[PDB]
């Protein structure tokens, strides 16, 4: 009742979830998710110029 | 299914490895993007894909510690004078080994290395070793956790390749041996759990230039053990 | 851990390759291709010469004129070109093909001084001779102009248009009196006249709102929307002969305009901050026709100077196998469509030098030696002497040397005492070496020749410093 | 920071620690972390030390 | 300068020391090989030791001591031992 849980494989085999509240989202609806695409690997020890 | 088909590669495939227990394949080529796939018989996908600029990698492999099995360090190396270690933790933290302590004049490259366990044999601090090739007759055994030069070994004549053979001693003790060849094809077989000094040496029946030596049957680099008694 | 520490006018003076080509007579004025000025024309006597941006000599020319020719002008499309002569039969003919003549139409029998096309229309051409009337001929039917643009007191001599405003033609005569006619008018009156004083040399319109006229020993600006002057400049020996304007080029000045004034130097003002020169560069005498190329010369950019003698000065700025390649194919991918990207590069820095790494490895002796050689720079020597005095002990830097090593130090302090910023510090240098090395000069009596030579020139220099101090004392008294 | 390999009797350096090293050891159980104390006596007034450890991998300092 | 110790049987290297900074020219030892003393044209005589039980079990040599007491070069050394002199 008024909750929708969706599931999707984030990496190649690990299932992530999302609990969308259901009645007040629009008719068509896209869910953005955070996803590493071209993220610069930043150390916990170096600045911009390293 | 073609294991590159989900996210393809562009250069050649100069290194290809498996995780020792987890269902994971590693692919590494000259386009300096080491990918890792989750592989299965139907549709196999890309778990992560690390890219590292300015370092076209030649050989790269998985490694787990024998003691507590929760390390999962990739090691990768190309034609340059630095190699990289990685503790994989499902944003990555990778270290760049370049500190050559004893010998600094024998590596024009890091492009051939193996990884191998060893015991301490007075205590039992079972730990890793990177084994890098050199240029004259040099192959240097480092540490895998720290990065210290453990020692080195030079054979007479040009190194072409080498491999690692373990053997059990007691219930809980074992001994590692390094096998190395020339192009001429007379091999040195020396243990390196004590200091690296030759305990056997013989000669292959033939070959003018031999290219590649590989040991197998028991455990090795490609089939590693998990418990120390399982070696 | 960390690393180790390390211890405008320039744009218009990086203009070089200034070559000379002497004509057989003076250079009236020049032209530029408006869509792409990679070629340009100069108006020699009885020929027009056209040059490229690459070979820097004549790539084409026309020389079957019969009299001295005055005006060369491209149309805005940059395909054909007009030329007015002293005969008064103004000729238009196609450019990039000299040996054809499109149409040679007579103007008035007076010498047609200027002739330029419409700035945006491709079929109407303005001519002006000494008939005290200028004409807007139409090249479709070149039998009579549409406009007999009369209304002059004497000698209409320089034409221009207004760029964005089409119907306004700004002509200039030898009366001051810059007229600007409407092309829909009767052709007898301007709507107003601009009051220059001298006979105008030529006028251009640098804006759709502001024109600049030049005539006599000062040039004027003129607003057209309100009939206003905001500016003059007159720092020239003779009258400002020719003008030029450029917009949106590669400099610390967004747009420039130059005035050339028959006195060697040509001046580069700017409508960014009301008409100041950066620096003007001289030439070899009376500079009559001088201009740089317009905006879309694309890097390679030429200034030309045709003097009243006739020599053109041109100064230009100019900015295994398949199987092995397939073996090393993946070299340019650089991480585009995959997850994370590492970057851990050390940078190949500026070229560290031998004296610098001598300081880095405490190689003080050969650092001194690399300082005192003629191959190295003088200010580099001053800076390394200052820095090694500030860094290290001069005693342990000179702990074992002799006079054959000491002599370039004295030989360069010989000329470096006269410096303003390193005088007392190189005096401290020779003070330390003579403070601890008297035994060497009393064993070998050689280098006291340089000591006494040093003494007499430093008495000269201390006299010079004393008299300079008392002259600024004169300033202090006459404060 | 100078570390000697004994069976060559030679050394790996670490050049600019911007101070004066007072105490140092390795303390990883497999030996991956060097704990040490800097002091940087550019002011002689106070014994103002500086605790830091660094990895054995590329000798990069973690948590000064 | 690379004083290299090779093993007799198996014809292999055993250790290396690039401690000499010039051309080595001469080197000697004692009766049961507890030491080896080398010298060359760095005018430095230096020692390597194999005395302790760890060194004689693992057959290991340490660059024990080093000593410059010369002016230009070495071109010959030799050594002698007795119970009256060493």
């Amino acid at each position: 009742k008024d909750l929708l849980n969706v599931s999707w494989l984030q990496n190649a085999t690990m299932p992530y979830f999302k609990n969308l509240q259901w009645r007040e989202i629009p008719n068509e609806y896209t869910v953005e998710i955070s996803l590493n695409w071209n993220n610069k690997n930043k150390s916990a020890d170096r600045d911009l110029h390293g | 299914k073609d294991a590159n088909a989900s996210h393809p590669s562009h250069s050649a495939i100069q290194s290809l490895s498996f995780h020792p227990s987890k269902p994971l394949l590693l692919t590494g080529g000259y386009d300096k993007t080491l990918r890792i796939y989750h592989i299965d018989g139907k549709t196999n996908h890309l778990v992560t894909s690390l890219h590292l600029v300015g370092s076209p990698i030649q050989t790269c492999t998985f490694y787990t510690s024998l003691s507590n099995q929760n390390q999962q360090n990739i090691f990768t190396a190309g034609r340059r004078r630095y190699m990289h270690s990685w503790d994989l933790s499902l944003t990555a933290k990778i270290e760049k080994f370049s500190r050559l302590y004893g010998h600094e004049s024998t590596q024009r490259s890091f492009e051939n290395f193996k990884v191998a366990h060893l015991q301490n044999s007075q205590t039992n601090s079972v730990h890793g070793i990177v084994l890098l090739q050199g240029n004259n007759g040099w192959i240097n055994i480092l540490h895998s956790t720290s990065g210290l030069w453990l020692m080195g070994c030079k054979i007479e004549g040009v190194i072409t390749d080498f491999c690692i053979d373990y053997q059990p001693i007691s219930r809980g003790k074992f001994r590692t041996i390094l096998i190395a060849v020339n192009a001429y094809g007379e091999v040195w077989e020396f243990d390196l759990n004590k200091n690296g000094h030759v305990i056997r040496r013989w000669k292959d029946q033939g070959g003018v230039g031999i290219t590649k030596i590989q040991v197998g049957g028991g455990t090795t680099t490609t089939c590693p053990a998990l418990q120390i008694s399982k070696i | 851990s960390t690393a180790r520490p390390r211890i405008e006018q320039r744009y218009w003076r990086q203009y070089t390759s200034a070559q000379l080509v002497k004509e057989h007579n003076s250079v009236t004025h020049i032209s530029f291709n408006p869509q792409h000025p990679h070629d340009f024309a100069v108006t020699s006597s009885t020929r027009v010469q056209i040059f490229s941006s690459r070979t820097r000599q004549v790539i084409k020319t026309f020389s079957r004129f019969k009299d001295v020719v005055y005006s060369a002008s491209f149309r805005s499309d940059g395909k054909l070109l007009c030329a007015g002569d002293a005969t008064g039969l103004v000729s238009v003919y196609d450019s990039y093909n000299p040996r054809t003549i499109l149409l040679s139409i007579n103007a008035s029998t007076h010498p047609t001084h200027v002739t330029k096309f419409h700035t945006q229309d491709n079929k109407i051409l303005a001519t002006a001779s000494d008939d005290r009337v200028t004409r807007l001929w139409d090249i479709s039917n070149a039998y009579e102009p549409q406009l007999e643009l009369t209304g002059a007191t004497d000698y209409v001599r320089t034409l221009s248009f207004i760029p964005a405003a089409p119907h306004l033609v700004a002509t200039g005569s030898y009366d001051g009196l810059i007229r600007l006619y409407d092309t829909r008018s009767s052709g007898s009156t301007p709507i107003y006249s601009l009051n220059h004083d001298q006979p105008v040399e030529n006028v251009i319109a640098v804006s759709p709102t502001q024109i600049v006229s030049c005539g006599g020993n000062n040039f004027k600006v003129w607003d057209l929307t309100s009939n206003k002057k905001l500016y003059e400049r007159g720092n020239f020996n003779k009258a400002v002969t020719c003008l030029d304007y450029v917009e949106n080029f590669d400099s610390p000045m967004q747009s420039a305009l130059i005035a050339s004034s028959l006195d060697g130097h040509v001046k580069v003002f700017d409508p960014l901050d009301n008409f100041q020169v950066k620096f003007g560069w001289k030439f070899s005498g009376p500079v009559l026709s001088c201009a740089v190329s317009p905006s879309t010369a694309q890097g390679n950019r030429h200034l030309v100077a045709g003097l009243s003698s006739g020599l053109l000065a041109i100064r230009t700025k100019k900015k295994k196998s398949n199987n092995f390649q397939r073996m090393m194919r993946g070299s340019e991918y650089q991480g585009d469509q995959e997850h994370i990207i590492h970057n851990d590069k050390v940078r190949s820095q500026r070229r560290m030098r031998a004296f610098e790494r001598n300081i880095n490895q405490f190689k003080w002796s050969e650092a001194l030696d690399n300082a005192f050689v003629p191959g190295m720079a003088k200010e580099l020597t001053l800076t390394v002497l200052q820095e090694l005095r500030k860094r290290g002990k001069v005693r342990v830097a000179l702990y074992g040397r002799d006079e054959s090593t000491l002599e370039p130090l004295l030989n360069w302090c010989l000329k470096g005492i006269e410096d303003v910023r390193s005088a007392s510090i190189v005096a401290d240098w020779v003070a330390v070496v003579l403070e601890l090395y008297g035994n060497t000069l009393e064993s070998s009596p050689v280098l006291q020749e340089l000591m006494i030579d040093l003494k007499t020139k430093v008495r000269h220099e201390i006299h010079k410093s004393k008299e300079a101090q008392r002259i600024e004392g004169m300033l202090q008294l006459l404060t | 920071m100078s570390l000697w390999q004994l069976e060559t009797n030679s050394q790996q350096f670490l050049p600019r620690l911007n101070g004066i090293i007072i105490d140092c050891q390795v303390l990883g159980p497999q030996g991956n972390y060097y704990s040490l104390i800097l002091q940087m006596t550019e002011n002689n007034s106070n014994s103002d030390y500086q605790f830091l450890l660094l990895n054995a991998s590329d000798l990069t300092s973690k948590l000064s | 300068g690379s004083i290299k110790f090779w093993d007799f049987q198996f014809a292999t290297l055993n250790q290396s020391f690039k401690a000499h900074d010039a051309d080595v020219l001469c080197l000697t030892t004692d009766t049961d090989n507890n030491y080896v003393f080398s010298a060359g044209v760095d005018r430095k005589i230096f020692q390597f030791s194999q005395n302790t039980n760890k060194s004689q079990k693992n057959n290991r040599w340490v660059n024990s001591s080093n000593r410059l007491l010369h002016g230009n070069d070495i071109r010959a050394i030799c050594a002698y031992q007795s119970k009256g002199a060493d």
